[PDB]
């Protein structure tokens, strides 16, 4: 039930005594780095391409009297490609296609030569690649590549065969980014919440004491920093991300802490638990660390403009004549 | 409610820093004794020939109930009519010392310090209790004021002066907004401690640390246990709130916007935070006991009665 502090969940009770510091060019720089991380024309072409043409292709096999007909239910788009937070250098986007029947290996490699031969007859000067994989399979082009998350039916769950079928864990991962897809789209689909979440996920890749934080979390971290707030108003993104940085070391992924729920399960999930206490007591003195380079002006290392900046998390560092001695682990056993 | 270890441990520190009842019942006793003298000299001004001092406050550490094992000091704030001056200094201290055998055989130590604008009273135990007399006038806080832009040569000094309303200030927003919070004034009592024992906490003690606690326990949504509400204050630190850009902590108390927080240098926010962030931690993975430098283990408002002699009008 604990609730740990939040600066913007109660501004009123701190009034600023000079005015706020100017940060034109921490802003600034947030959105050149945007500009950097932002996947580029072409590769937005390509996987809008690969994604469109095997989504038909899927579509059309669900009613088209068949094998397959009598094997898929739906077929949804999730992952960054949906939400907007992909990553130039990462053109893979996800597609989660629930089977009416029991999910075996054998069903999803015939599912996957089928859509890459529908593609291949359509257009056989492309070349494309389909593997299988433990999760479903993928198909890649040349520029971009776009995965398949298996599934089936609620129903079909409580009757599965560890010896036959997919495991549980796989087949309930891609119900579950159905539903965060389509959370995110009625929640989060807003432009600061979608820069915000593309350079959280730069962040994490920069910083390993940032490692154990999962993709999911990071969407309802950047959506909590952005909207979650009295005016309900969307935050700055400058002002968004660095309370990014002030909740984590305020322990809002601490042991006692109610952190974030799972608006996406039952009934009222901590998001962090998934995380090892050793992780949480990490992933809080990593961002407290961070909080700390920030109110020295480090805000181009912490963005990745300045080369390496990992050992700013492990190593002692002078920020104009302030010594700063990273925070230490506590979690002990 | 929860986090009931950390509520025990708290609270088994917070006795260890609470003062004996013989600490009390002299500061009681010393303090009711300037008390009954000041009025009497009061009166005995008053009949020269015929007010000029307005009344006697309890400031600091004893109006607001923060007295800890060890505390030495006590103080009172005497309100003069007009600016005080040199020669009322020594009439008051003159005369503090007759009317003190009215109330009282206990012997006490009067010197007067033109200095500090005050009188310091000094019993005969061991260690004895020292209690300071300021003397002041709202007179000096308006003139100040109005310099903004819009008498006798031995006034004062008015720094001194202007300090000792803003103690008054101060007591009056301690038990108006800070005495009435659930778990404030022990969590107060108990980081005082800290304070005292890790120099790095040291530039927080008094007026900064009040605020501090207020604020982050006041914003709480619900009331909060000792431990809770403790966590809740290590947690404010935790996010930088008293690092340089920050917002800094807004003083109450001031006409013009101030920093309760805008003397300490850049090293020591970042000392301060840095510990705080470690202590956050500890905490959370069930260490506090080591944050309160004790073995983990295996009505609290009032430390003494509201004055009698001079009486003040006494959270929502
Ligand atoms: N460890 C996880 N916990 C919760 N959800 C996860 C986890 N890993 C993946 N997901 C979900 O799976 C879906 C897609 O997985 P993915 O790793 O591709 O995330 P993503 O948003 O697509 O990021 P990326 O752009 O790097 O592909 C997402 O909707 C996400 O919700
Ligand atoms: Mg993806």
């Amino acid at each position: 039930s604990h609730i740990p502090f939040d600066f913007y969940l109660c501004e009123m009770a701190f009034p600023r005594v000079k005015p706020a510091p100017d940060e034109t060019s921490f802003s600034e720089a947030l959105l050149k780095r945007n500009q950097d991380l932002a996947p580029n024309s072409a590769e937005q072409a390509s996987i809008l391409s690969l994604v469109t043409k095997i989504n038909n292709v899927i579509d059309n096999l669900i009613v088209a009297p068949g094998t397959f007909e009598v094997q898929i239910e739906e077929v949804r788009q999730v992952g960054s490609y949906k939400k907007g937070t992909m990553t130039t250098g990462h053109n893979v986007a996800d597609l989660v296609v629930i089977l009416k029947i029991l999910p075996t290996l054998e069903a999803v490699a015939a599912l996957g030569n089928k859509v890459v031969e529908s593609l291949r007859a359509q257009d056989p000067s492309e070349v494309l690649t389909m593997l299988t994989n433990e999760t479903g399979f993928e198909i890649s082009s040349s520029d971009a590549t776009v995965k398949i998350l298996i599934t089936t039916v609620p129903p079909n769950l409580r009757k599965l065969d560890p010896e036959l079928h997919l495991d549980i864990k796989v087949l309930q991962s891609a119900l579950a980014a159905i539903r965060h897809a389509r959370w995110f789209e009625e929640n989060a689909s807003q432009s600061t919440v979608k820069v915000l979440i593309r350079l959280l996920k730069d962040l994490r890749i920069r910083f390993p004491g940032f490692e154990p934080l999962t993709p999911w979390i990071l969407d309802l971290l950047g959506h909590y920093a952005v909207m979650n707030n009295p005016t309900r108003q969307p935050l700055a993104l400058n002002v968004a991300y660095r309370r990014c940085l002030q909740i984590l070391a305020a322990g809002l992924f601490l042991p006692g802490s109610v952190g974030i729920t799972d608006p996406c399960e039952s009934g009222n999930f901590r998001v962090h638990t998934v995380m090892t206490l050793e992780q949480q007591d990490m992933v809080c003195y990593t961002a407290q660390t961070l909080v700390r380079i920030l109110s020295h002006g480090g805000f181009r290392k912490i963005l990745g403009q300045e080369g390496d900046a990992s050992y700013l998390a492990s190593e002692i560092s002078t920020w104009d004549g302030v010594i700063v001695t990273p925070s230490e682990k506590a979690y002990e056993k | 409610r929860i986090f009931v270890n950390d509520d025990r441990h708290v609270m088994a520190k917070h006795s260890s820093v609470y003062p004996t009842q013989e600490e009390l019942e002299a500061v009681q006793n010393m303090v009711s004794h300037t008390e009954r003298a000041l009025k009497a000299v009061s009166d005995w001004i008053d009949e020269q020939e015929k007010r000029t001092l307005r009344g006697v406050m309890r400031v600091g550490l004893v109006a607001k109930g923060l007295l800890l094992k060890g505390d030495l000091d006590l103080e009172l704030v005497l309100l003069c009519k007009e600016k005080p001056t040199t020669a009322l200094l020594d009439k008051v201290a003159d005369n503090l010392a007759i009317q003190l055998t009215t109330v009282t055989e206990d012997k006490y130590e009067i010197l007067q310090s033109v200095d500090d604008a005050a009188i310091v009273i000094k019993n005969t135990k061991e260690p004895p209790l020292s209690l300071t007399i300021h003397l002041t006038s709202p007179v000096v806080r308006e003139e100040m004021e109005k310099v903004a832009g819009e008498d006798p040569p031995d006034v004062l000094d008015r720094q001194k002066c202007l300090a000792a309303l803003a103690s008054l200030r101060h007591a009056k927003w301690f038990q108006a907004r800070a005495n009435g919070l659930k778990s404030c004034v022990i969590v107060i009592r108990v980081l005082r401690d800290l304070c005292t024992r890790v120099p790095t906490w040291g530039p927080l003690r008094g007026w900064p640390l009040e605020l501090l606690c207020e604020k982050s326990i006041g914003t709480a949504n619900r009331p909060m246990g000792a431990g809770e509400a403790l966590r809740r204050v290590l947690e404010c630190l935790a996010s930088g709130i008293v690092m340089p850009d920050g917002s800094g902590i807004y003083d109450p108390c001031e006409k013009e916007a101030t920093d309760a927080i805008g003397h300490l240098d850049r090293q020591q926010r970042e000392d301060i935070t840095q510990s705080a962030q470690h202590a956050l931690r500890l905490a959370a993975f069930g260490q506090l006991h080591k944050v309160l430098g004790m073995d983990p283990l295996p009505d609290y408002t009032v430390q003494i009665p509201p004055s009698t002699t001079y009486a003040i009008t006494p959270r929502p």
